[PDB]
């Protein structure tokens, strides 16, 4: 699968994103952006079957947004986890249910702290320190078991990260061109555009 | 046809009103009047029980304030099984809420649900309106104590007092004349029977003829808490603030 | 009286009379004239056109509904391309599923039920039109008289629309004449244009107001209008 | 279980020429290994000067066919007898065709 | 305003019109019936009226088979009667289906009074002009007499008549049983039963019957049938040797 | 109450014959085919000096070959606009060619008598009839340029020229004397700026009036302000001229 | 008070339904028509104006058969009996396609009773204007039956309905007294073309065209069949002689 | 099942539902809307047939559509609320199939498209509301303003008013604003709405609330001071005089 | 056909009533009185058996009806309306609670229930209010003994006791009269019946009177014995025998 990871420190979650976009035979694009929006302070990564992950990830995105301004206000993190985990739960039972995993990084300026939840295409949701969907979990998981500390800065989450998309990058068979990161945080989200060599 | 005995109870007329609703809110007038005031530390419900008797028991009793919510609750004015109805959508609307976000339903979300289920009555189907007003007193952490109130209409307003049902006129100004943004409670609760007891359209003003509830957020927990009170917590603060 | 009784379709008057049944048939009386006749080889349809403006075209009044069954219509034209439609389907269904054209006669008993169902419901309302039927089938030729009533008849001849009384009376007459008008489609449509004059009062019967439709033994339902009809006026 | 599809056999052949055109067909009908007619139409004039012929399971290219001579017929009905021109022909019989792609 | 008598919906005196003027639709006919209960069956009784020479009848009756054990009597319209007759059936022949037994004398009428009830109170159903008597002898109640009307009321009776001089035989029968103290004809024949239901007939309305005047059904354990017109002239024959 | 599919004692269907008088209160319009195309002139009739009169549309496009110009409540021609302009692109998907314009007129007249609170002939679910005519101008193969107009009794006349709106009586008595067979596509637009100037309250400009026309060459066009503008002054010098 | 008569399923003070009655008036401004039963079978005749020579003779049929042993005619609005028929036809359809066996004719007579009495429950529908006169032969006799627009029914030796009604009972009743053994299929043919004639007097005004049918257990083996060319002219001849 | 014909033609033509629907706007707070060369300012008057209100959620006149245009109204406020549901889920829609925001004539088409629809729709009456839709189309700059009312009818105004006394306003903006030189500011554009609305409000700081929005979803709503402010320094305009 | 009448029949007038509900009041008016006590340890509600002729079997006809094995109802006005109402409680307490919650629900609930189904024949399309008002007795484990009131409208309210239909109002008088909160069952019963004595005009005895009370469990009433936790119904209709010995003692 694309490699989809999330860690949460001291004060922001960093998801980063593989940039591969495969068919068969050929990687057809190699700097695709497997995020979107869901409001100023909420994000939201995805990976699963073909045309099912924007779709879902655009659908939810536009539901978020209209809460928004029918609301002018921003649900917390947890809301909208819950929102999206009801929606892939009801999906599972569907006639043609949503293959989609994702990772929801978003900062709660209530509580004034990141959180990172992450729920497969079953509904299944949990909140962790860092998350992985498809076979990186595999490798990662055990890699952050050592390396991750809870009172760590930003920085020094990049840099686990980095450990992270480097041991991928070793073990993994197949070439997911780099990864896209970005940070989310008490000032919103933004794209480190510097990782191809951080 | 059919036709030759349809109402048409959603049409308007040559000045641009609705009948139905216009008539609908005469109704709510001859109601027993109910009273919201908000606080600085919380808000008080007060409602006088029109008709009553000896042998009405008035321990299993309520006909003007129903909990939608642990957050939420409201007065009635109108015809209270028309309010069962709407009141029951309420709270089913407010698990939905929480089972979908995993949060408490914001006070004006639930307030504005209940109010476009009213305006429908009101645009399409043929049905006559829910003959009720309502007033809202609820708390969430986006606005805190919150004050509103809906009729037939479908529309709805916030405020620091209201009174709907007989005697709005008289309860309104009585209400404008003492009522202080700097209040509390227990100002509130006296202020709210002052006002009742002089628009009453009855000899005195007694336990038996009322129904008392307030949203208060116990100092001693920090959370908010209801309390609709009981038969005998009416009799004492009636004593207690000179109304024996 | 009639005003508390003529609201709706659904409404016996205290003599057993249906007024928007007969609101609608005043439709065709307000209708331009249209005529229809018989022989035994061919049958005929000749229809006056009417124009809004002198800067307006005249409104078609026959439609064909098969290759050997057309129609002419007096009152709402909207209400006969719907019939006309159904009359479509009703032959297409025939030829398709029966591999069988459709008789004259039973195209008439499926418009009068069709007509009948908007006279007893409410919420509908009967067809404001009449129509003229004529077509060739396995046995000879036919014309028919389609009434919102939905009576239906089989006739040698006859005429609908604005004093249609005219022609109908000189067709009665002409009878014996022009139901013997057979392996002749010439001197029947003059037959049947001089018919039609009988109910002129405005104007005469020129080329762009004049409309003629046969159909026979060896003639598929054919319409002429125009230059076509110039040698019959 | 049942197979709703059959195969009849037949050859069908078409060439345009500069001011004319033809279609051509095998007039034998088959089954597996029986001849169910040495003589069954295939190949038919749909008014408009157009010829058709739909080939392979034939109860589908009768249907067919029958759908598209019915088409020239309303056609005319709707678009004041006009002439439907071989492209317009082509282009029905592919919404046709399409109309059952499942 | 004035439409709180087209339809039915509450006057300003809580009275439903159209529900009392069904009910004068129910002697349109001009006909009388009664039912009594015996030691171990039922009679009903009706005239039979056929005036126009051109009618065959023996297609005239007021008179049903509801089902193998049940017997109706209908005092209306011979439409709404026949409406409700097929009705009863329907219901009848379901019930047996579903639950596995004959449906009771007393549940059909019940049934039969609750969709009344219903056209009653939904706008768009008329009630029905008739007054139904149903007649059994219920393998748990025994012989039972139920009748329903077009308010959707029904009760069981002892012994009952409907019709223009529904009074005049009620109390002739009120009086009769006054006297004899039980709530039944203690005969052990249904022949007899019938023979005292024709009798009680003629005395209240003062008049004679020939066998083509009166239409009779009985109910007995397991079975409910009509007589014909000389099964009746047999009893008339033995009713006129006593007077 | 009555029926909205109730006849009169006349024949005529109540709720058509008082759709016909809103239709009398709209704005003026009027079309004038000729050999050169068609022309189709609207008066955009403001009712403030604040309203941006060139966000009044009156005169929209149907298909490349085909406009249309309409006059009385306007908000009900929107849904005909919409069913046209998705038949004529519909057709042309069907059928690989253009929809003829008498086809596009027909289809829109479909529509027409599709009213009523229950008409036993299918499902005419729509409370009214249209409360606005429109003038279906446009051009075809087989029948040339063409003008047609479709009311909402659903019967629509082909005219060589038609005028509809609160100036119509007025109007087409005008078109009468001046429509002939062989009249320039000029000639055409002039009249038109002429026969609107006769009956718009407001002295005619290129603010309150707009012009467009349909040719087998370029198709439909709205001519913009600019463009009118000159043929407003071309218009005002001819009749001054004598 | 008044207006019982507007809406179709309305009971008058009296227990009438208004809508019912006027749709007789339909009936009763009809043409007359006939039944007549005999021995084995029934026969059908029935009046037909002729409006004018233009109406080809013998093509505008009115007595339509159901299944293939039924006969129908009716006096009232044609287009409401085709209707009715139509129904017969489903109806005797549906009981064929489950039971195998041909409808009976009273099973059929009640289907056209329940359809037509159903029309007199709702006010969203018109009761039918037509009185029709139908029959035919089945496992055990022949059957005659005669259908009012109230949906009243029951089967008749002679019958008779529309303008003429009173002649033609009349005539019917001295019948059914001076043949209480019974008139043969043959018999009741000429009979009823005798009918007809002198139910004609009550519109003499208009020339008329006689149309007959028929089922008889030996005539026509049980089977609805017209009653054409010599047979006609001899029953046309027997009423022309008798008219004088 | 209700489908009963509620607008339907009169003899004159009229359809006296949709009439009256618009008696219910006149009867409705005033509202006004004018168009200045970088921005448009919506103001709206605040009733006082009851004071004594929570004015923190009492909902607002002028509600976001979405990020970059606004709606405010005169006539049912019920009606309201459910024409401004439809159009932010339309707003979302477009947004997730043409893959850009409504332009703000899009949005007004489309409200204008359901008022319509409820004229001649069975078993519903027309919505007693007329709209004033401001905001700016995508990567656009300049400003937009239409007007909507129950008919379906909807046109742009360089500046309009809605709602009781709308006759009024409308006379002043007409002899106030000069399509020439519009309010070249956020300020003088404010300036002129206030004054617009003074002709009505009869002395109202606390009743007449104002919102300014620029281009590229820059929305803003005034507090009483700010609003305060501008009738201060034009009361003096008067008395300088 | 169909059903067109899909607007309301009950609607607002300029005074702000609502004129169906009224009538239907005033058919309740009309109707037998009725009523229900409530003791410390029971409830009995009662009413007259008005037999519409001395042919009918007053027994086969009951005005007042079990609705769960804890729950009763008695009511004034049209009885056939009754009958239905009954019909649809008993089936609303199996399907909106019993198959459930496996258990009968409390008589708040099951009252609460009746009253959604009448508020909604004074909202829905093509009907009429219910002309009937119940007074429906009942005993639940959590609430104990109650008393509740149900009119056309849809609203109920509790009771310690009162009387509806004809004589109520002369009735209630009675009763406030006559009630305290120590009275025990018999004691009601009692108090019952001399309050309808005084709305009966001929006959008043076990024949005439239809009386029952929600008071101890009745084991010999269950049907079956094996399992402890089941005691038996709570509802008893008292025997013609068993309202005589009382009146004796009237």
């Amino acid at each position: 699968m694309d490699i989809i990871l999330g860690i949460r420190v001291q004060d922001s979650v960093i998801l980063a994103s593989s940039k591969a976009v495969t068919r068969g035979i050929s990687v057809l694009k190699d700097s695709d952006d497997k995020t979107r929006q869901l409001s100023p302070h909420t994000l939201m990564s995805f990976a699963g079957e073909a045309g099912d992950t924007v779709q879902f990830a655009e659908y939810i995105q536009a539901n978020i947004q209209l809460y928004s301004i029918r609301e002018d206000y921003e649900l917390s993190p947890q809301a909208v986890s819950s929102f999206v985990r009801q929606e892939l739960a009801k999906s599972i039972r569907s006639r043609r249910p949503y293959q989609v995993n994702v990772l929801i990084g978003g900062y709660d300026k209530k509580k004034n702290k990141p959180e990172l939840y992450q729920i497969d295409y079953l509904g299944t949701k949990v909140e962790l320190p860092y998350g992985a969907h498809g076979y990186s979990g595999f490798y990662t998981f055990s890699l952050l078991d050592h390396h991750y500390r809870p009172d760590m800065t930003t920085e020094e989450g990049l840099d686990l990260l980095k450990l992270c998309v480097q041991e991928l990058e070793k073990r993994m068979p197949m070439d997911f061109k780099g990864v896209i990161v970005k940070i989310v945080d008490k000032d919103g989200i933004r794209q480190v555009d510097d990782f191809q060599a951080q | 046809g059919s036709r030759r005995y349809d109402s048409r109870t959603t049409i308007f007329s040559p000045e641009g009103r609705l009948y139905q609703v216009e008539y609908a809110l005469e109704s709510i007038s001859h109601a027993g009047t109910a009273i919201g005031i908000m606080a600085s530390d919380g808000i008080v419900l007060a409602a006088e029980r029109k008709v009553t008797s000896t042998l009405l028991e008035q321990d299993t009793s309520t006909e003007k304030l129903y909990k939608l919510n642990d957050k939420i609750a409201v007065a009635v004015a109108g015809l209270t099984a028309d309010a069962e109805i709407l009141i029951n959508t309420a709270r089913i609307h407010a698990q939905n809420y929480l089972k979908t976000y995993n949060e408490d339903i914001p006070v004006e979300i639930l307030v504005r649900r209940l109010s476009d289920i009213k305006q429908g009555y009101t645009q399409h189907g043929g049905l006559r309106p829910f003959g009720v007003s309502f007033i809202y007193a609820g708390y969430d952490d986006r606005y805190g104590y919150q004050l509103y109130t809906s009729n037939p209409s479908g529309n709805y307003t916030g405020w620091k007092a209201i009174s709907v049902g007989a005697n709005t006129s008289a309860a309104q100004t009585l209400l404008q004349m003492d009522y202080k943004d700097d209040m509390k409670v227990d100002d509130a609760i006296e202020l709210a029977l002052k006002t009742l007891s002089k628009t009453t359209d009855s000899s005195a003003l007694t336990y038996d003829r009322l129904e008392f509830a307030t949203i208060r957020k116990g100092a001693n927990d920090g959370e908010v808490y209801q309390k609709i009170f009981k038969p005998q917590e009416i009799k004492d603060i009636l004593v207690k603030t000179g109304i024996t | 009286f009639r005003n508390n009784y003529d609201g709706d379709t659904v409404t016996f008057s205290p003599t057993g009379r249906l007024f928007q049944v007969e609101y609608a048939l005043e439709a065709i009386k307000q209708g331009s004239v249209t005529v229809g006749l018989r022989s035994n080889t061919h049958a005929v349809l000749v229809a006056l056109k009417r124009n809004a403006d002198e800067l307006s075209s005249y409104q078609k009044k026959i439609i064909k509904c098969d290759e050997h069954m057309g129609l002419s219509l007096a009152g709402l034209a909207p209400d006969a391309r719907v019939l006309s439609n159904y009359l479509r389907q009703q032959c297409n269904y025939s030829s398709l599923v029966f591999n069988r054209k459709l008789a004259v006669e039973r195209a008439g008993h499926l418009l009068c039920d069709k007509a009948q169902k908007n006279t007893q419901s409410y919420g509908g309302r009967p067809y404001g039109v009449g129509l003229l039927i004529i077509g060739y089938d396995k046995s000879g030729a036919h014309l028919l008289e389609f009434q919102p009533s939905g009576n239906v008849t089989e006739l040698y001849g006859t005429a609908i629309g604005a004093r249609s009384q005219g022609a109908k009376t000189y067709l009665e007459r002409t009878l014996d004449t022009f139901i013997k008008i057979d392996g002749n489609p010439d001197e029947l449509i003059k037959a049947g244009v001089e018919a039609i004059s009988q109910s002129l009062r405005d104007e005469s019967l020129t080329v762009d107001n004049l409309s003629i439709a046969i159909v026979g033994k060896d003639t598929p339902f054919t319409i002429y209008d125009g230059e076509a009809v110039a040698k019959y006026i | 279980q049942f197979n709703p599809y059959g195969d009849n056999g037949g050859t069908i052949l078409g060439i345009a020429g500069e001011d004319f055109a033809v279609l051509a067909g095998d007039t034998r009908n088959i089954t597996d290994y029986s001849i169910n007619s040495r003589y069954e139409p295939k190949v038919f004039d749909c008014g408009d000067n157009i010829v058709m012929s739909a080939n392979g399971f034939a109860a589908d290219g009768d249907a067919l066919v029958k759908r598209f001579k019915n088409s020239v017929k309303w056609y005319h009905f709707d678009h004041n007898d006009k002439k439907l021109s071989i492209n317009s022909a082509a282009r029905n019989i592919q919404h046709l065709l399409y109309g059952k792609r499942f | 305003a004035g439409y709180d008598r087209h339809i039915t919906i509450f006057s300003p005196e809580g009275r439903l019109y159209q529900v009392e003027y069904a009910f004068k639709a129910t002697n349109q006919t001009n006909i009388n019936s009664l039912a009594v209960r015996g030691k171990d069956c039922t009679v009903v009784i009706s005239q039979k009226k056929v005036p126009d020479k051109l009618l065959d009848p023996t297609t005239v009756s007021y008179i049903f088979c509801i089902s193998r054990t049940i017997g109706m009597v209908v005092n209306g319209p011979i439409p709404d009667a026949r409406n409700a007759a097929l009705r009863a059936k329907a219901e009848a022949a379901e019930f047996r289906y579903k639950y596995g037994y004959d449906m009771p004398c007393d549940v059909l009428a019940k049934r039969m009074a609750n969709l009344s009830q219903i056209y009653t109170q939904r706008a768009y159903m008329r009630p029905l002009g008739v007054i139904l008597t149903f007649v059994s002898v219920d393998e748990e109640l025994g012989p039972s007499i139920y009748k329903t009307d077009p308010a959707g009321y029904y009760v069981g009776y002892k012994a009952t008549a409907t019709g223009p001089k529904q009074q005049e035989i009620t109390t002739n029968l009120e009086n009769h049983f006054k006297k004899s103290k039980i709530d039944h004809i203690n005969e052990e024949s249904w022949e007899k039963v019938v023979e005292f239901a024709i009798t009680h007939m003629i005395d209240a309305l003062g008049t004679e019957f020939s066998k083509n005047d009166l239409e009779v059904g009985v109910a007995t354990k397991d079975k409910f049938f009509t007589l014909s017109a000389e099964n009746i002239e047999e009893r008339l024959v033995a009713i006129a040797e006593q007077d | 109450d009555r029926g909205v599919s109730t006849f009169s004692p006349e024949g005529r269907l109540f709720q058509v014959e008082y759709s016909l008088e809103a239709i009398k209160l709209g704005s003026t319009a009027i079309g004038i085919a000729t050999k050169e195309g068609v022309v189709l002139g609207v008066e955009k009739r403001a009712t403030s000096p604040l309203l941006e009169s060139d966000s009044i549309e009156k005169i929209v496009e149907i298909d490349r070959h085909i406009g249309c110009a309409m006059s009385g409540l306007t908000a009900d021609a929107r849904s005909m606009i919409e069913h046209a302009r998705t038949a004529a692109v519909t057709h042309n998907l069907y059928y690989d060619e253009d929809i003829n314009v008498e086809s596009l007129t027909q289809s829109v007249c479909d529509l027409a008598l599709r009213f009523g609170e229950g008409a036993s002939g299918e499902e005419r679910l729509m409370s009214r009839p249209f409360g606005v005519a429109l003038l279906i101008a446009g051009h075809d193969a087989d029948d040339g340029y063409q003008l047609f107009h479709a009311e909402p009794s659903g019967t629509f006349y082909r005219y060589n020229a038609k005028a509809i709106g609160s100036g119509s009586e007025g109007a087409q008595a005008e078109l009468l004397n001046e429509w002939h067979s062989s009249l320039t596509l000029k000639e055409a637009e002039l009249l038109v700026l002429k026969i609107l100037k006769q009956v718009m309250e407001e002295k005619l400009d290129e603010n309150n009036a707009q012009l467009s026309c349909i040719t087998k060459q370029d198709g439909f066009k709205i001519y913009d302000n600019e463009k009118t503008a000159e043929l407003i002054k071309e218009l005002k010098e001819k009749e001054a001229a004598e | 008070g008044t207006g019982y008569d507007l809406s179709n399923s309305v009971f008058s003070p009296d227990g009438r339904n208004f809508q019912v009655e006027y749709a007789v008036k339909a009936v009763e401004n009809g043409t007359t028509s006939i039944g007549i039963k005999c021995n084995d079978g029934v026969v059908f005749a029935v009046e037909k104006l002729i409006t004018s020579k233009l109406l080809v003779p013998q093509k505008n049929v009115k007595i339509q058969v159901v299944d293939r042993h039924i006969g129908c005619v009716y006096s009232g609005l044609i287009p409401d009996g085709r209707h009715l028929v139509n129904r017969g036809r489903e109806e005797a359809a549906s009981f064929k396609k489950l039971y195998k066996t041909p409808i009976p004719i009273p099973a059929f007579a009640d289907r056209l009773g329940q359809y037509v009495q159903a029309h007199t429950l709702y006010n969203s529908v018109r009761p039918f204007g037509v009185s029709t006169i139908f029959g035919g032969v089945d496992k055990n006799g022949a059957h005659l039956y005669m259908l009012e627009p109230s949906g009243s029914y029951w089967g008749y030796k002679g019958a008779a309905t529309g303008k003429g009604r009173q002649s033609a009972k009349a005539e019917l009743e001295k019948l059914v007294d001076h043949h209480p053994e019974g008139l043969s299929a043959r018999e009741a043919v000429k009979q009823a073309a005798k009918i007809i004639y002198l139910a004609h007097e009550d519109n003499k005004e208009k020339d008329f065209e006689l149309e007959i049918s028929w089922c008889s257990l030996s005539e026509t083996n049980g089977l609805h069949k017209f009653v054409k060319g010599d047979l006609l002219q001899e029953a046309i001849d027997f009423a022309q002689k008798e008219i004088n | 099942g209700y489908d009963r014909a509620l607008s339907i033609f009169s003899p004159d033509g009229h359809i006296f539902q949709v009439e009256y629907a618009l008696e219910a706007v006149k009867r409705g707070t005033c509202a006004v809307g004018v168009k200045g060369k970088n921005c448009v300012v919506l103001g709206c008057e605040r009733r006082s047939t009851l004071k004594l209100q929570d004015t923190r959620i009492t909902p607002s006149k002028v509600s976001k559509i979405d990020s970059h245009v606004v709606l405010s109204f005169s006539g049912l406020n019920a009606d309201s609320r459910i024409l401004i549901e439809k159009a932010r889920v339309e707003a979302q829609s477009h947004r997730l199939t043409l893959e850009d925001p409504v332009t703000v004539e899009y949005l007004t088409r489309y409200v204008a498209g359901v008022q319509q629809r409820y004229t001649q729709s069975g078993g519903v009456r027309p919505f007693g509301v007329s709209t004033l839709i401001a905001g700016f189309d995508p990567r656009d700059d300049e400003p937009k303003l239409y007007q909507t009312e129950p008919s379906g009818i909807y046109s742009s105004w360089s500046a309009q008013t809605i709602g009781r006394n709308s006759k009024t306003v409308r006379e002043f903006l007409e002899k106030n604003y000069d399509r020439k030189e519009p309010p070249a500011t956020v300020e003088e554009c404010v300036k002129l709405t206030v004054r617009s609305l003074l002709e009505v409000v009869q002395t109202g700081a606390k009743n007449i609330e104002i919102t300014v929005v620029k281009p590229d979803s820059d929305i803003v709503a005034l507090s009483s001071e700010e609003i305060n402010q501008y009738v201060t320094q034009i009361e003096q305009e008067k008395q300088e005089q | 056909m169909t059903d067109r009448y899909s607007f309301s029949l009950t609607t607002f007038s300029p005074s702000g009533k609502l004129g169906q509900i009224d009538y239907a009041l005033t058919a309740v008016k009309q109707g037998v009185t009725s009523l229900g006590i409530k003791a410390t340890n029971g409830v009995v509600i009662a009413t007259e058996k008005k037999s519409s002729s001395p042919l009918a079997m007053s027994e086969t006809l009951s005005k007042v009806s079990l609705l769960t094995p804890d729950i009763g109802a008695v009511y004034s006005g049209m009885g056939p309306d009754y009958r239905v109402l009954v019909d649809k409680s008993r089936k609303v307490a199996h399907t909106s609670y019993k198959r459930i919650y496996g258990e009968y629900p409390p008589t708040k609930l099951l009252v609460s229930e009746v009253a959604k189904i009448m508020q909604e024949a004074t909202q829905s399309g093509g009907v009429r209010p219910f002309g009937v008002s119940l007074l429906i007795a009942g005993h639940d484990e959590f609430n104990g003994f109650s008393l509740y009131q149900v009119d056309p409208s849809g609203s109920y309210f509790p009771w310690k006791a009162t009387a509806i239909g004809k004589g109520s109002v002369a009735a209630k008088t009675f009763l406030e009269k006559r009630w305290n909160d120590e009275l025990e069952l018999e004691d009601a019963i009692h108090i019952a019946l001399l309050t309808l004595k005084e709305s009966v005009e001929g006959e008043f005895n076990g024949d005439t009177i239809e009386l029952a009370i929600i008071g101890d469990e009745n084991p010999d009433l269950l049907g079956y014995t094996g399992i402890p936790t089941d005691k038996g119904p709570r509802f008893r209709k008292l025997t013609s025998q068993e309202i005589n010995d009382r009146l004796e003692a009237l």
